[PDB]
RNA sequence: CUUUAAAUCCUUUAACGAGGAUCCAUUGGAGGGCAAGUCUGGUGCCAGCAGCCGCGGUAGCUCCAAUAGCGUAUAU
RNA sequence: AGGGAAUCAGGGUUCGAUUCCGGAGAGGGAGCCUGAGAAACGGCUACCACAUCCAAGGAAGGAGGCGCGCAAAUU
């Protein structure tokens, strides 16, 4: 019943440009 | 010459947006449409700033706090506009590029 | 740092697609959009001058 | 005596001179004989002015008495008070929970009054789903939480606001409903549902208030389309886009388009079909193109307010909360 | 049995809430679709639509007496100077 | 919550309190008992007025005219072009205006058409050379703020014209008046339509004939406007102003008798008499004229929550019922303490009105 | 050359002095600051409310319900409140609260609510945010424990302003947290100032700390549903109150005041003198609804 | 286990722990791709600026420099 | 007159180690009591200056933190 954060809150990489 | 810079021997400065004159102009240059007109707190001129890209005019409104540097090189890069000497780099204390990016949220 | 502004813009690389024929005109043939007419008036023009 | 026949007079704002004076001799004139000529910067200036306005107005009424000053300044903070409200529902008192908390907020003017309100709006970065126009929504502004139905729109360089099917990804994005006024500047706050539990992030949007109007002004595209039937070159004849000659007269000498991108105009009406009409274009016309023509019509939102009543519950289900549903739930 | 003041309110409103529920479920109406024809539209609808559209070029310009009067003065001025 | 009153004395300030409030007003038994009941046609045009110059109004008339319900929306500004009625002066509906201006929407652009001075209504003269300075004093004071006469009117013909402009303000700034100064100088314009141009030269040689041993520096303006500025009917005048040291400053004016009817007026007993009832005001002198005490009142009471000072002469029954009206909407009371002033000689005595302002923005403005 | 350098190291001092200037419309004598306690739902909200409580008064409470007022030093009281999980709660303390202590469960992490109440605080006004972490007794005292502290904080000092601190509660001795964490942890409280937010300070509000019901009651045995004429007693905030206004109580609706009179304060500041502690007559706990001593 | 007054740390050591090995490195600079979309100006079919916004629908392109480091402003 | 002075030890140049003081004061100036050793890092009396408790009669006393969105080893 607990609302863990998920990983995209955890680190916020927001946009940041696609590398190879 | 210890105070001849506009910013009084500071490299930045504090100001209070006005208006945004490159919006209420109805021209879709985009170089035009990034100019806001700025006063400084320390000794009340009033400069035209430059905002880096258009869409965050969207986080800025009129009688904001926000924080302008020089703008030293590449002035030729905007497109045939004379006095690009000021650009707006902070608005509550926050980095334009972390609020483009989505990395923080303005406080009110 | 302007680049960096455009850089975060380009992330997303899907561009605006293109619409087709009605169906219940599908007979006629293709839509022709702006690429299409520009062959077939240049193609016109270029006729015109020499006559 | 301020404090403590005159009906259908003039309106005029004059003092009239009940007494008047000789003005002849010289002891009048001497009544009003002395009445007559016989390095800081900026940001300190300032600060100077604010600090002669704060001691100015805490050393004004200091010498009245608490009941006296109240008539002149009202209640202070800082006071302890007693606040008398009625007509309040049965369901407040029956239900109360010591642990829910109570908040009075005091309403300036013109608040407690309905309006349009537009708003810059950008959906929250960490919320999964989208935000439809026309769809019920909880806001949370000012003092207030309330469900509205708002129009999303989005702001052109020659000014004209066109209405929006969603809000977008990742962009600011103007936001209209009717519901009570609010002062600009004024942080907002958007939730779907405040019943439930969900897993994920549950504010959806969040912004400020920009405008207070009563007409929302907002318009939508509509385009009207035809289908060429006969062709002599740049003329063309034009079917489908109108049913009778009346329209064609309405509209004579509107810009329309192909979707090839050829330019034309709307010139004369043409008898022999019901609605078909004469154009000339700038090149000639395939049997395969569709023709055309772009109009702004404008659009309305319905007027519908239903502010949040979880005090108005029994104690065991103040959570549960429920009002419009969406289209998805429906 | 006797109903309360705010029951009261909350049957008006979910009379509203319901009548809304129903315009989000049916068909759309023409004049809110983009791209419709003649045929999906009513005959004369747009007569009372009062929609906004673009004119191509400038309507000609409409003979009236006063027009003929100023055009007069001037032809008058230049008969006084000799102005040929 | 609306609030209701009786009669159709000081319709102007109920409905100004109204619309800034934003609370309904109903009126009942206007001029009841009278041969017409009904409302009178200048009363009428100024409601139409105020429906221009604002959105989403809802005005409600009986078909006797006897009652009136007013509903206020938003302050809308823009361009706006009125005929105000012959009967009344411009400056009757120019009081208004001058109350509502700076909480528009958009920047208020209106030219008013009518009579332009008049003995019943104050002159635009002087509201363009006293009551502008005052507004100038909060803060509105603007590039584009400006009074313009582009023709002058006397009644009954009118036929005068005139432009106002004033810009928008969020908020208003707290004054604290309470140095009258002492006058410098008197300043003077004097204009005659429709008649001969000798007309105001012989009201300045009689202005000048009394004011001149008091103050040595007093210079009078003459205006003869010529053609279609004339007017329709002719008249004369003569508008007074005394400029203090503090900046304020204090006014009288005088005009002629309309044509149908009353008797000739000398120019000389004119310039005279307006000398002396300019006088009177120095006696009664104070930081703001007696006209215009009810407008100095209201942009106090809209201030940002602070205590705001003001010095003014013996109080007008007009303003007395301006002070009830303004507790009955904004719910202010304000402080008073009258100054004795017995041995300075300086003339009667004075009033000190001090309140503190109730928290109050322009909501009409768009924040961009 | 050193001169030109102290020159320029004077001005960019300046500049972060630098603010609109605005007046001081703070009260002489201010209230009782707004605590707010919230977190996730098991996380040791109630045990923390006790733990500041006994801190400072002695007296015994019980029963702890709604706000409590209490007597934190010479010059400064208390108001302190729990916020629930349920969202409705949380997004109307966020309008009051002047200071917010947020629990974080330093063994399970980070949760949603935690991040969400962030978001509310940034739309409404920003308070001043202290973050507590406890549950460190589950570690070990190793390199896990260092780790797990360093990485809540960078994290942490993204959503806040840099610098905001993080206190740690190392554990319970008997089910009560250390005595030494939370005298410390009441010296920050104590010594915290306040920036004013721009919707407290426009508009008047008062958190009410008792309710009192004034009808007729043979009007409740005619019709329960009766509309009922309700009492209350609170301090007042933010601005000036008139006699007659509109209010907007959320969760409930409109109304208009009818009423208004002050009345002497409870849980008073005392009267100035140079003792260096304050004795238990000074020490006053005001909580109506609480319920003091034994009697509920 | 050892350590130590007691414990932590270091050194030993038992068992789990990798295919998109998603157990996913960043910052700065320079380019490409687009619709029945919007604005402005013209040299009919063009150009500039720009484009997550289109009729209906809501259930992760390329190259360059440094690399756990890398930019900007002012004075020099 | 924080700075020194010295000292020992050393293969890949020493990011070595430690020691030594000039005095004075204990809310402010005087007087006084013990011991081998103090005119006491501790009692007392008078005067001066502060401050606390009370049933209003009387009684007992002798250092550092912030002002940089920032106060935990002040353990
Ligand atoms: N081990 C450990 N348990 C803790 C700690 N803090 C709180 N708890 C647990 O929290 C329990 C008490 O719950 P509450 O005092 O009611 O805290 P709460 O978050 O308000 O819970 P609710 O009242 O249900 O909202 C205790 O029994 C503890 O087991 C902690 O620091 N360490
Ligand atoms: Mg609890
Ligand atoms: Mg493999």
């Amino acid at each position: 019943a607990k609302r863990a954060i998920t990983y995209q809150i955890a680190k916020n990489r927001g946009l940041t440009p696609r590398r190879k | 010459a210890l105070k001849a810079n506009p910013f009084g021997g500071a490299s930045h400065a504090k100001g209070i947006v006005l208006e945004k004159v490159g919006v209420e102009a109805k021209q879709p240059n985009s170089a035009i449409r990034k100019c806001v007109r700025v006063q400084l707190i320390k000794n009340g001129k009033k400069i035209t700033a430059f905002v880096p890209n258009d869409g965050c005019l969207n986080f800025i409104e009129e009688n904001d706090e926000v924080l302008v540097a020089g703008f030293g090189r590449k002035g030729h890069a905007v497109g045939d506009i004379p006095g690009v000497r000021f650009k707006v780099v902070k608005v509550a204390n926050v980095s334009l590029l972390a609020l483009y990016k989505g990395k923080k949220e303005r406080p009110r | 740092m302007a680049a960096a502004f455009r850089k975060a813009a380009k992330s997303r690389q899907r561009e605006h697609r293109e619409r087709s024929q009605p169906g219940f005109r599908k007979h006629l043939g293709l839509l022709e959009k702006k690429k299409d007419y520009k062959l077939r008036a240049d193609d016109y023009r270029k006729k015109q001058e020499y006559l | 005596l301020i404090y403590g026949h005159k009906a259908d007079s003039l309106d005029c704002s004059r003092f009239l001179v009940e007494a008047p004076h000789d003005w002849d001799l010289e002891e009048v004139m001497n009544s009003i004989r002395d009445c007559f000529v016989t390095e800081s910067t900026y940001f300190d200036d300032l600060k100077g002015e604010m600090q002669k306005q704060a001691q100015l107005n805490r050393a004004e009424f200091e010498d009245q008495d608490d009941e006296a000053r109240v008539q002149y300044e009202g209640f202070r903070p800082g006071m302890y008070v007693r606040i008398e409200i009625e007509n309040v529902p049965c369901e407040f008192v029956q239900n109360f929970d010591p642990h829910y908390p109570i908040i009075l907020g005091g309403l300036g003017n013109s608040e407690g009054n309905v309006g349009y309100v537009q708003m810059r709006l950008k959906k929250h970065r960490w919320y999964k789903k989208i935000l439809k126009s026309r769809d019920p929504i909880i806001f949370s502004v000012g003092w207030r939480r309330f469900q509205t139905i708002p129009l999303y729109y989005i702001e052109d360089h020659n000014g004209r606001q066109r209405l929006l099917k969603y809000t977008p990804q990742h962009m600011h994005c103007g936001a209209a409903f009717w519901g009570p006024i609010t002062p600009q500047g004024t942080g907002f706050l958007a939730i779907q549902s405040v019943s439930g539990i969900m897993p994920d992030f549950r504010i959806a949007a969040t912004g400020v208030v920009l405008d207070l109007d009563k007409s929302i002004k907002i318009v939508k595209k509509l385009k009207l389309t035809g289908f060429p039937y006969k062709i002599f070159k740049n003329t063309s004849f034009i079917k489908g886009m109108f049913n009778s000659a009346l329209e064609v007269a309405k509209f004579e000498g509107a810009v329309i388009r192909t979707v090839s991108g050829i330019r034309g105009q709307i010139k004369k009406a043409l008898r022999a079909p019901e609605g078909a009409f004469r154009a000339s274009f700038e090149d000639k016309l395939l049997m395969s193109d569709i023709v055309f023509m772009r109009t702004w019509y404008p659009v309305s939102i319905p007027a519908f307010y239903n502010p949040v009543t979880s005090l108005l519950k029994p104690v065991g289900e103040k959570d549960t909360w429920s009002g419009m549903r969406t289209t998805g739930q429906l | 049995e006797v109903k309360s003041s705010f029951e009261k309110r909350q049957e008006k409103m979910n009379e509203k809430i319901a009548s809304l529920e129903k315009e989000l479920l049916e068909k759309k109406p023409w004049q809110l679709q983009g791209e419709v024809t003649a045929q999906k539209r009513p005959e004369n609808s747009l007569l009372e639509e009062t929609l906004h559209f673009d004119h191509a070029v400038r309507m000609a310009p409409v003979i009236t007496e006063e027009t003929t009067l100023q055009l007069e003065d001037i032809i008058k001025q230049r008969i006084r100077d000799q102005a040929w | 919550h609306s609030l209701s009153y009786a009669g159709c004395n000081f319709l102007r300030q109920r409905l100004v309190l109204s619309t800034l409030s934003g609370r309904p007003v109903k009126i009942r038994k206007i001029r009841a008992r009278d041969d017409n009941p009904g409302l009178r046609d200048f009363e009428a045009s100024f409601i139409r007025l105020l429906d221009k110059i604002t959105n989403g109004s809802r005005i409600e008339i009986n078909q006797t005219g006897t009652t009136l319900y007013y509903q206020p929306g938003l302050l809308y500004g823009g361009s706006v072009e009125h005929d105000c009625s012959v009967l009344r002066g411009i400056g009757y509906y120019l009081e208004s205006l001058l109350c509502l201006a700076p909480f528009m929407k958009h920047p208020l652009k209106i030219v008013l058409r009518g009579v332009t001075n008049d003995q019943v209504d104050p002159s635009v003269d002087v509201l363009k050379a006293t009551a502008l300075p005052l507004l100038k004093q909060f803060g509105i004071d603007g590039e584009s703020f400006e009074l313009k006469i582009v023709r002058r009117g006397m009644p009954p013909g009118g036929g005068g014209e005139v432009v106002f402009s004033c810009p928008v303000r969020k908020v208003l700034k707290p004054i604290q008046l309470t140095d009258p100064g002492k006058i410098k100088r008197i300043r003077g314009m004097a204009y005659s339509v429709r008649v001969s141009p000798q007309m105001a030269n012989r009201i300045v040689d009689s202005a000048r004939s009394i004011l001149n041993k008091f103050i040595p520096d007093i210079y009078i303006y003459t205006d003869h406007m010529k053609g279609v500025n004339s007017g329709k009917s002719p008249g004369f005048g003569l508008s007074l102003v005394a400029e203090t040291t503090s900046g304020t400053f204090l006014s009288a004016e005088l005009a002629s008798n309309p044509q149908g009817q009353g008797a000739a007026v000398l120019p000389e007993d004119l310039g005279r008499n307006c000398a002396r009832l300019l006088l009177e005001e120095i006696y009664r002198g104070g930081c703001v004229d007696s006209t215009n005490q009810s407008l100095a009142l209201l942009l106090m009471t809209l201030g940002q929550q602070d205590v705001s000072k003001v010095l003014l002469g013996p109080l007008s029954p007009y303003t007395i019922e301006f002070l009830r009206h303004l507790k009955s909407f904004f719910q202010i009371m304000f402080k008073i303490e009258t100054k004795p002033c017995g041995e300075e000689l300086k003339g009667g005595d004075k009033v000190l009105m001090t309140c503190v302002g109730i928290g109050f923005s322009n909501l009409s403005k768009t924040l961009k | 050359v050193r001169m030109a350098r102290s020159f320029h190291r004077t001005q960019d001092l300046k500049t972060k002095k630098h603010h609109i200037p605005v007046v001081d419309r703070t009260p002489l004598e201010p209230p009782p600051i707004v605590v707010v306690v919230m977190g996730p739902p098991k996380v040791g909200k109630s045990t923390l409310i006790q733990c500041l409580i006994r801190n400072f008064t002695r007296q015994k409470l019980t029963e702890i319900r709604g706000p409590v007022t209490i007597v934190s030093g010479k010059k400064r009281r208390l108001t302190i409140i729990e916020c629930g999980c349920d969202i409705n709660m949380m997004i109307d303390l966020a309008k009051v609260a002047d200071l917010v202590l947020m629990l974080i469960d330093a063994s399970f992490g980070f949760e949603m609510e935690t991040f969400e109440f962030l978001n509310i605080c940034q739309v409404h006004g920003f308070p001043k945010i202290m973050g507590v972490l406890t549950h460190l007794d589950s570690f070990k005292h190793n390199k896990q424990l260092k780790k797990t502290k360093k990485r809540l904080k960078h994290r942490f000092w993204t959503e806040v302003y840099p610098g905001a601190k993080l206190f740690y509660l190392s554990g319970m001795v008997h089910g009560e947290y250390q005595n030494q964490e939370i005298h410390n942890l009441g010296r920050f409280i104590t010594v915290m100032k306040f920036r004013p937010l721009t919707w407290q300070t426009s508009h008047p509000y008062i958190l009410a700390d008792r309710m009192e019901d004034l009808t007729n009651p043979e009007d409740i045995r005619t019709n329960i549903k009766c509309d009922r004429k309700v009492s209350l007693y609170g301090y007042l905030r933010g601005a000036h109150l008139k006699n007659k206004s509109q209010i907007h109580m959320p969760g409930v609706g409109d109304f208009a005041v009818s009423d208004i009179s002050f009345l002497p304060d409870p849980c008073a500041l005392p009267e100035q003198q140079k003792k260096r502690c304050l004795n238990e007559k000074e020490k006053l706990v005001y909580a109506p609804l609480s319920g003091v001593g034994g009697v509920l």
